[PDB]
């Protein structure tokens, strides 16, 4: 499954993920691609912050979805 | 910010004036913020200039005062018990606004919910409550199996169907289960089209989507959602998020609906 | 006795109970294994939503019986 992460700088990150992946897993995967520590990452989908301890599935995130990444 | 009934106030240049909107850090107060941000954008409630932090108690106190001051549409010396009933049922649900509000969508219209005490809060304030979880008429499978059923009816119907002898029902079960799974983010393309057309230009409204409530408006035939996540607290020019697709691929806009850059 | 509870997700919770247990009591036990609020929880067995004050025995819920947990849509 592929999703997109848009920063405010205007940059688009592509990730390969599963619905069962945790927000913690997704932040690890963003560290891989841009070397940004998970603790400096806040993920948002459709205006609501995605918290650690829940899965992509928990937030109904399907393939080709765009998340927003902020400090 | 950190403690659970504290919110950061964000001041934005709205229509000539520094105007507060409340930001959210954790899940639970979205329904309260969706209403309170409308009252703040309409200047129906005012905060001391550059107040930085507000509590649940303060927001509830302001909202309570607004609800109790609504007058009935038709003025009469007596009766108006139906109106008085709405107000008391609105005052009883008020506290759930900070922790989470139950809704029962029907998939037939952007304004269609089961009428419940929870709905009353928006009705009494004259605030429209919308949703774009609409079954596409061009999927007549879904239209026939989903029907006029509310969400609450449909998940029970799925359970019944799975245990049916009748293969017609088993099949209805599968189509409905498949509707819920493919539209799990609670917004369809058809919903988005119908919502864009039904919403009133310049009007502020509450939008339910993906177990979340947003403040919504329409500018130049386009839908926008107020940005409330505390991660944008410092971004003065990030105020409105475009709603023109179902996959979260949005543009940020300033107070005046002009594209913002970072 | 031991009962099963099927979410729409597909996973299944096992509970220890007595025919004398209230539905409120079983929603309370579910709030542990899965962390969900009782007032969001709806329990279905043989076509009925289970009322809080009723007992397992009131609905003839025997050992190994399967209940269905469906959630209210809650916006946060």
């Amino acid at each position: 499954m592929q999703i997109f992460v848009k920063t405010l700088t205007g940059k688009t990150i592509t990730l390969e993920v599963e619905p069962s992946d945790t927000i913690e897993n997704v932040k690890a995967k963003i560290q891989d691609k841009e070397g940004i520590p998970p603790d400096q990452q806040r993920l948002i989908f459709a205006g609501k912050q995605l918290e650690d301890g829940r899965t992509l599935s928990d937030y109904n995130i399907q393939k080709e979805s765009t998340l927003h990444l902020v400090l | 910010e950190m403690e659970p009934d504290f919110y950061c106030v964000k001041w934005i240049p709205w229509k000539g004036e520094q105007t507060p909107i409340i930001t959210q850090s954790t899940n639970g107060p979205a329904p309260l913020l969706a209403i309170m941000n409308i009252l703040f954008l309409q200047w129906k409630v005012k905060l001391p200039p550059q107040k930085e932090v507000i509590t649940s108690d303060e927001l509830m106190a302001h909202l309570g005062n607004c609800l109790l001051s609504i007058k009935p549409q038709e003025k009469s010396e007596g009766l108006q018990l139906n109106f008085q009933q709405n107000v008391d049922d609105a005052m009883t649900v008020l506290p759930k606004l900070a922790t989470g509000l139950d809704v029962n969508v029907r998939f037939t219209g952007v304004s269609d919910f089961e009428y419940t005490p929870e709905c009353s809060v928006f009705d009494l304030l004259g605030i429209p409550l919308y949703h774009g979880w609409l079954v596409d008429p061009q999927s007549p499978e879904a239209v026939r199996a989903v029907g006029k059923l509310s969400y609450n009816q449909l998940v029970e119907r799925i359970i019944t169907c799975k245990h049916s002898s009748d293969t017609n029902l088993v099949t209805e079960g599968l189509i409905a289960e498949q509707f819920l799974e493919t539209t799990a983010a609670q917004l369809t393309y058809h919903g988005l089209c119908e919502l864009t057309a039904a919403a009133k230009e310049g009007e502020l409204s509450v939008f339910f989507r993906n177990n979340h409530f947003s403040t919504m408006t329409k500018h130049k035939s386009h839908l926008y959602l107020l940005v409330t996540d505390q991660g944008f607290l410092q971004e003065e020019q990030v105020v409105w998020e475009s709603l023109h697709n179902v996959d979260g691929d949005s543009c940020f806009c300033d107070s005046d609906f002009h594209l913002s850059h970072s």
